[PDB]
């Protein structure tokens, strides 16, 4: 609801009070004392304001729904990047002048219509970056068009590098693929390090499929980034790309395991009293 | 006895030599490689120096 351009809409447009026109069963609750918390608060009021509530009641006000109806639109441009959030005044002066000279019946239905669109579109976008997929499949299936489907050796390994590669992109919502020139790419993160050259590596691997000092080392980074999504049957045991992919996910482990025994040592150095300079470099060449 | 009303200036003169400040926590030469230039404070990260 923080993210709902249309609550954003009403915390920016309608009053936070109780009118008698949003809020008409609110107020004749309390107007006819039928409500459960403080019931006699409306007859200890002045006359200028109990008896200006009963007028704005049994006769209510009517009012203007275009500039909630604009605003609601303004803050959903906003809010899935189509605008500045410079030109939120601009456009919404600029989209109010519109539909202050093409004013009808026909106009303001339409933009009810639209105003339960750009909700959809809002949450349809914060979906799509939670879910974080439909950018890079598309890109990464455009990817796989390029390589062959059928190397001569090792198409067992192959072809389940391939479906775990569908896999880092599927089960990581912040990695994307895209294409710079000639080569396609893959960041792990948004605007993060580990970017990794698929068409240099794709055409480093093949000619390594089956072979059981000679490896670029962004192939070693995506055999690295491709460990945690590979299992021990999805490729060789003997298999020189085989065997190093077991021998990644055990970097990865011991990496997960130090992670942890560092948090340990430093603990027990600081309490036991050593020098924090010494303690933190004699922690690593223990763990490195 | 009849000397005057004085006051005492004083200098030194060391000539042929460097001000040498060793970058050492306890400025001794305890290796040509020092404990501070081993330091993961100033060989991992960048500073400046004023």
């Amino acid at each position: 609801d923080a993210t709902d351009p249309a609550v954003r809409a009403a915390l920016q447009s309608q009053p936070s009070g109780l009118n008698s026109t949003d809020d008409w069963r609110q107020v004749m609750d309390r107007i006819m004392s039928l409500t459960a918390r403080n019931p006699d608060a409306f007859r200890q009021q002045p006359q200028a304001n109990r008896l200006s509530a009963i007028l704005e009641a049994v006769v209510p006000a009517r009012a203007n729904p275009t500039h909630e109806k604009v605003l609601a639109i303004v803050n959903a441009l906003a809010e899935n990047r189509a605008i500045r959030p410079d030109e939120a005044g601009l456009v919404y002066d600029a989209l109010l002048q519109r539909v202050a000279r093409y004013n009808s019946g026909n106009v303001q239905t339409n933009l009810d219509r639209l105003v339960g669109d750009v909700r959809e579109a809002v949450a349809q976008r914060e979906r799509a970056q939670q879910q974080g997929n439909l950018g890079s499949m598309v890109a990464l299936n455009a990817f796989l068009s390029t390589q062959p489907a059928n190397v001569p050796r090792g198409q067992e390994d192959y072809t389940n590098f391939v479906s775990a590669l569908r896999l880092m992109v599927t089960e990581t919502p912040q990695s994307e693929v895209y294409q710079s020139g000639p080569d396609y790419f893959f960041q792990t993160s948004r605007q993060g390090l580990q970017t990794v050259n698929l068409s240099q590596a794709f055409k480093n691997l093949q000619g390594l499929w089956g072979v059981r000092s000679l490896l670029t080392p962004n192939s070693r980074l995506l055999l690295l980034l491709i460990a945690p999504f590979t299992d021990s049957g999805s490729v060789s045991r003997d298999t020189y790309l085989g065997h190093l992919l077991t021998l990644y996910r055990e970097a990865i482990g011991q990496a997960h395991v130090d992670e942890h025994t560092f948090q340990e040592i430093t603990s027990v150095s600081r309490a036991l009293g050593q020098e924090d300079t010494g303690s933190l470099e004699a922690t690593l060449n223990y763990l490195l | 006895k009849t000397a005057v009303d004085s006051i005492t200036q004083k200098k030194f003169l060391c000539d042929r030599t460097l001000w040498r400040i060793p970058f050492s926590s306890n400025f001794m030469s305890m290796g040509a490689l020092t404990d501070l230039g081993q330091n993961l404070l100033y060989a991992n990260s960048a500073h400046a120096l004023d």
